[PDB]
């Protein structure tokens, strides 16, 4: 793999990514915040083929945080095998065991949706481990379900952690200051003006005016939610995803083809986003199809 | 029987708690002032989102959930019968924060005398939050909730939430309230007031540097160093600069508000504080007693014991941001 | 296409969306027809009145990720790990590619959708479906089984918009939907028609359009309390008329007393006088 | 049967006119209404042959769930066993016969979480899905094999109580799947003074009667909040001790009054005992 | 092992160090609480060689609370074993068994994030006999699930036990006021002002007018975060952790090192702190910067 | 076991200790409510050789309830073997048989944290019995575990019942029912202004008047706390033993041993109780200092 081949079709800046590199190596955890939309989940699969340097699906585990998940699942607990229970090793420990077999090659751990589960009781004893000063033998750790001290859990120095957490909804929010420290946050930007985006509209048989108008128009939309932070941050803003996908069929993009979406998927939105101003929602709608 | 608009006292109370538009409601009354402030605010926080607080559950399920307890699984013989006691994280709103709020909206829509319209958006709030539980409130509940997880948003519907359920007395019907007449009595306004300046000092006089301060007799006494039997002094608000110092005290009466004799015990308390007060950087000693009035203010200022005191009065039913501009008006005066 | 009582266009729209977007939630009051909609719907996309492709629940409340995907519950010998519907269900399309599998998901407004779905949460968009963009599951032994939702399969979901829930609001979770309204359909003749062919007035189904829309518009005019959401649906009158009574003025009186009244209590909460009017005058 | 309930014959009627075409129906009223009496008869009324063995009935606690409702694993004498419940057996008893009609009667629905017990099948009782089409695996059917549907022929009666203040607004799930019908205490009703006067009651002591609670009535069902028209006081104290083979008399309310309706005005205002006594004075006389 | 040994690099006072070994030789349980990146790990594990005196690790053992601990996982408890359940005796009972071995050798007990669990559930009986007066054979008690015939469980006084209670997180926070009793609380401070840490900046080829520039603006922050304690109190205020890493390499600290720390972690850390209008945040960032 | 080593280094007032003798012979179900540091736990090992009149351990038995302590560990109850289950009896059903042997001989449980546990959980059939007029053998009754109903347990009379419970917790207000009925409180008070407790410090090299100045310091402090009654209790007020400690090596009393003391056990203590007014604390802290 290599650098080149990702950004062809990234509408993230490379100086963003370079950014994120750079911490990654150096903090060993980042976490990328920003709205729905741009493209979190799509780069952290890419980020790691960089930072490996080599398409290894077997050195990355990917996984979704939710509700309904616990340090048993996670790392270690007792569960049935059948008739009789038994302690299973879980995802984390056993990512971690093949790191330890490989110590040179980096081994990267995705967790998309990290602020949905309560991470301080799901990771426990590695909120402290993960940091990058803690791995190592030197500070291994007796686990909860451990039969004794001698059995000791420590992450591997190879060991990436990549976190992907949306600031669309202020409820779950990783509000944890000591584990906010563990994580280095990269936010992200829906990337509206930028060439690479514009390229991709472009080479799909696209009016070149109708694509400054289009990056003009929701730039201004941005920005407004943007302002107004007691009510909505700049999380809130709305992504680029919508205009991305859906002309796979070779559709050209014309202005009938926006107006579609934005009845189907932003009008209801900017509802949810105005719900006070009716009115305030007419001229937001009004002004992309004039 | 003259009091201060109400609408005007909501701002008092804002600076007063620490942390929009009332042209729109047309209800005089406080209740109405305030509860639209609530049915607002809890909308507010629904677009962003209420405080959802994952609470242990340990219950008994078919089947593993989360981390089973395997001594109240042996100990009861609930695996014979295909159970488990299992410890498991739910996801709520039924945080005592959001519980509070529901059960004064409650309150609110059961107040006899209540603008029509709020009371409709209210009782469709209440409908809104099916999940949570009603509860019967007491000051022990937001007792327990001085820690302040929650957000800087919360902690204020919260206080609206306190002031509505202290100051809720039975009215006509069994089940039905009515609201207390806050402005009369003179001791929460002169609370607020007093509160009400020390919270304002901080925000606006970035320039002063502004400290409640205890403060000491000079007193010795053969019998005890305790000193117990004296009272116990402490200002109302210091707002000290280098330039210079000020104690300020400040208090509501109702005999004041009448344009005849003036009621000024108060300054009795202030002189003390000046005199036990002593300055180590020793730039000045000045004083100010500052009152609500109603119809207009007139400031004076005195030289009375080699002390330098002023005695003032603010218009309160003017407008309330050319009362910013008064309030900080008179302390640039005597301040400098 | 014949009996259904909304308008080609939306119909169009949501099979071009389904389609394409892989995903849709057909949202509007009770009353309007959301499930025979999507049933129809299915058959249409499949092309074939097959009910084995085709699944519906209706979540409530306690719905969780245990019964939905994965989950440990017990056999009679012990506890073992039991593959929920939809883990067993889209195993079943993934057996056979070509064919379009459906599930039609009811009352999705109650549960924690999130909770619900988990992990799944990203994978149901189109993009993300496939081998490549596959995750271990929470309750997965092993992190080399993954599960991975199909390209074929494709979501419905029905949402009853008289309960707004001021609880949680995700609009990530809008993002996988495209949300399609969904109107009452009395002014639409295709209503009307079936009706017309049953022996009705052509005055009185005339009359009956003006008294509905009359009170929808009361219930859509204080858009913060009630909307377009909340108003009347149209299913009270398909039912009920098969069996060969046909409609009459008494006939409506049944039903308003019957069905339409308790509704406009919970709308029109303590305050039975607007009640009364509302009441009254669709009697008239 | 029609002959012996006191409720309105317009009511009885209606409550089959709903029954037969919904399949699902509610009846919320007072305590001392005969929910249970009226229920039963009528659903002997609805199949006609007064059967006890189609009608089956159950009482709902927070502790019902799923396990003694539908299936469920119990202990066996060594190990575990799936037992099935009652509603499981129930249907599958009336799936051989689809023609003949059963009941089934919920009581105090209210209480439980009616998604906890039902669970799957909450959807499958909804009239619209019914029968071989809207089968669905049960949560313990480990296999596919054997599925569940609530047949046709299934009716569904839910005895709720409108008695206490402290019940919030109904959940959400009964509203959808069931009718809501209320049932008046019937005192005015001609059957219940006719079943006095076939008792050698004086038509005085009758009609006072009649107009006594009336004003009781009128005036708990007139306060807005706390005390509704659902609280208002029901009938059943009346039957009880008169046909067993003593004759009416004063005295003899004079007894009940004190007896029930005495502690019950009690409890519904709970704060002012001279508003009580007023009250049950007037009862007296 | 000594004091000289272990303060080279430490940033805290020598003051409170002779205050914890003060308090804690005489009450022999202590908390650390001071906010997040401040060291408290990293001196609890050197502490253990100063009591000792020697750099063993037997004598030592170092846990971490994860909201998940309980009496059965910490002194006794029943776990599976193949078919049927067994005892397992928990890792503080085997540690202090190993405790009593020999009375004369101090030994040390590390509980990291003391404040997440639920405290009472976890030690049960030990909450009274952890204490100084009630150690020895006198205050033998029988635990719960202990063997018919009578075996009696004593803290041996021998046994230190310290905590490491960071104070960001408000709700984790020890109400117990009977549990408070046992623990003896030493507030850390964030050490910027002092040289110790200074002279760590400027030996890695460091101006001095820099360091001194960076401590001058630290502290101004944190007052502002001191000053106010509706929802930022004391307690908030930034540590020192963000500095002293990533300059292992030979990476000069300037104002473009210090850059990429302002806008990756503590300007999120900022605007979630503050989070009532963005203005504070811009100054606040801008001052760092500038 | 004479009184004479007993009461002299108690705190506690002769009068109040005889109140507490009255009641346990005559109701056998005792309490002692009181903040921590009073002294409850140190009394009622005491109390116990009181009245017995000999130091044996064998008449007396000490446990600490908390939220795992259950039936079935407590009284009797079903022990997994490695597959088999086998009955066993529980601490207070094996020292019952104990007492049965001795009636005449007065014997003592003494049950610690005992608000932690609810007591219907632990005691359950037993709370009946438990009782002081329903005790003997007349009020016998077959336990829920019993094979066969003619197996009985009956609380004999000689045993007596003392149950250490602190008020330092706000969710007490809501006490146990089970508690009131069958035990009798008794109030500890802190008892800083006592003849004895001054006597312990001055025969610890104490000038007279510094003592007298810290006894005017505490009986003010804990005054301000008994006004409160939302957030801060009567309960809540210090203790103390605080004090007591820490003198055992000959260091003498003076204001800079308090001044530790204070820093380390009531200024925290302090920050938990007045979080909402943080001048508050410094109020106090500064007065105790001078
Ligand atoms: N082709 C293409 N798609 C992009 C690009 N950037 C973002 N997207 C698309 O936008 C969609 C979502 O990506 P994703 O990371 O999941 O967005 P998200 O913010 O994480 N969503 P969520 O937060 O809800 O998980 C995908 O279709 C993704 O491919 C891009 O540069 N090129
Ligand atoms: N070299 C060196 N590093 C220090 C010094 N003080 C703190 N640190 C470093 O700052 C980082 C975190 O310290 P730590 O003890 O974990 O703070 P913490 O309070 O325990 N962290 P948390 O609250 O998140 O649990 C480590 O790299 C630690 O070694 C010091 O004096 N010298
Ligand atoms: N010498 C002496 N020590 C006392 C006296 N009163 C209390 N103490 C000491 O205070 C220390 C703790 O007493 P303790 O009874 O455990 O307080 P507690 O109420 O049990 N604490 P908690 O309520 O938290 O459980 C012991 O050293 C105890 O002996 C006393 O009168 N004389
Ligand atoms: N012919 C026809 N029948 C309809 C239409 N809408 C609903 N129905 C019938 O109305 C009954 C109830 O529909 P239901 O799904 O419960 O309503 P909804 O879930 O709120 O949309 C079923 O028989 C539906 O098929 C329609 O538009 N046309
Ligand atoms: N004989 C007879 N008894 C009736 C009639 N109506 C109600 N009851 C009696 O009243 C009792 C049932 O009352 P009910 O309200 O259901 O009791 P509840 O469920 O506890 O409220 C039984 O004795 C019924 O037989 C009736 O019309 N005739
Ligand atoms: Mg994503
Ligand atoms: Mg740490
Ligand atoms: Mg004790």
């Amino acid at each position: 793999y290599c650098l080149e081949d990702a950004l062809n079709d990234l509408f993230i800046p490379e100086t963003t990514i370079e950014t994120i590199l750079k911490r990654l190596t150096i903090k060993k955890n980042i976490i990328l915040q920003g709205p729905p939309g741009v493209g979190k989940t799509f780069v952290a699969r890419r980020l790691a083929y960089l930072l490996t340097g080599e398409k290894a699906p077997q050195r990355v585990n990917m996984v979704q945080f939710h509700q309904s998940y616990s340090y048993e699942d996670f790392i270690q607990g007792y569960r049935p095998n059948g008739v009789g229970f038994r302690r299973k090793d879980g995802i984390f420990y056993n990512f971690c065991q093949q790191a330890k077999e490989q110590p040179e090659k980096k081994y990267i751990f995705i967790i998309d949706e990290i602020n949905r589960a309560n991470l301080s009781k799901v990771f426990g004893e590695v909120m402290m481990l993960m940091e990058h000063d803690k791995r190592g033998e030197n500070w291994s750790v007796p686990l909860t379900y451990s039969e004794n001290d001698e059995e000791r859990f420590y992450v591997p120095e190879n060991v990436y952690i990549i976190g992907l957490m949306n600031t669309a909804d202020r409820s779950l929010a990783v509000v944890d200051y000591a584990l906010r420290r563990r994580f280095s946050f990269i936010d992200i930007e829906p990337g509206f003006d930028t060439p690479q985006f514009r390229n991709f509209l472009l080479n799909k048989k696209a009016e070149p005016s109708f694509v400054e108008s289009l990056c003009q128009k929701m730039n201004e939309l941005n920005q407004e939610i943007s302002k107004e932070a007691t009510i909505l941050g700049k999380g809130f803003r709305i992504g680029h995803s919508y205009f991305c996908c859906g002309l796979e069929d070779g559709t050209s993009p014309d202005t009938q083809w926006l107006n579609e979406i934005v009845m189907t998927d932003i009008a209801p939105l900017l509802e949810e986003y105005f719900f006070d101003d009716p009115y305030k929602q007419q001229k937001w709608t009004n002004k992309l199809l004039g | 029987q003259p009091v201060i608009p109400v609408r005007n006292i909501y701002y008092m109370l804002t600076y007063a708690w620490g942390y929009a538009n009332l042209e729109a409601i047309p209800g005089n009354n406080l209740l109405d002032i305030l509860g639209y402030v609530l049915n607002k605010g809890v909308l507010q926080l629904s677009r962003r989102g209420l405080e959802l607080d994952y609470n242990p559950n340990t219950e008994i399920i078919p089947g593993i959930k989360g981390r089973i307890e395997f001594a109240k699984t042996i100990r009861g013989f609930h695996l014979n019968h295909g159970k488990t006691v299992s410890t498991f994280d739910m996801l709520n709103e039924d945080t005592l924060a959001n519980r509070i709020i529901k059960s004064t909206l409650a309150i609110l829509i059961k107040h006899e005398k209540l603008n029509s319209t709020i009371r409709d958006e209210a009782r469709s709030l209440y409908r809104k939050l099916p999940g949570i539980s009603t509860l019967h409130l007491t000051p022990q509940h937001f007792s327990y909730l001085n820690g302040g997880k929650n957000t800087r948003y919360y902690k204020f519907v919260i206080s609206v939430c306190k002031f509505i359920v202290n100051n809720s007395i039975p009215g006509q019907n069994k089940g039905h309230y009515r609201f207390y007449d806050f402005e009369r009595n003179e001791k929460e306004m002169s609370l607020l007031y007093q509160k009400f300046l020390y919270e304002f000092c901080r925000r606006e006089l970035t320039s002063a540097n502004t400290t409640r301060s205890y403060l000491k007799w000079d007193a010795s006494s053969i019998s005890d160093q305790s000193l117990n039997l004296l009272p116990r002094m402490e200002t109302d608000i210091t707002i000290r600069s280098s330039e210079k110092i000020l104690i300020v005290d400040a208090k509501y009466y109702k005999s004041i508000f009448s344009r005849e004799k003036f009621h000024s015990q108060n300054l009795y308390q202030l002189m003390n504080y000046l005199w036990s007060l002593k300055p180590e950087n020793g730039e000045n000693i000045g004083g100010l007693l500052i009152y609500p009035h109603v119809d207009t203010a007139v400031k004076h200022r005195y030289k009375i014991n080699g002390f330098d005191i002023g005695l003032c009065t603010v218009n309160l039913g003017q407008e309330w941001p050319c009362i910013h501009q008064e309030l900080l008006d008179i302390f640039d005066e005597y301040l400098k």
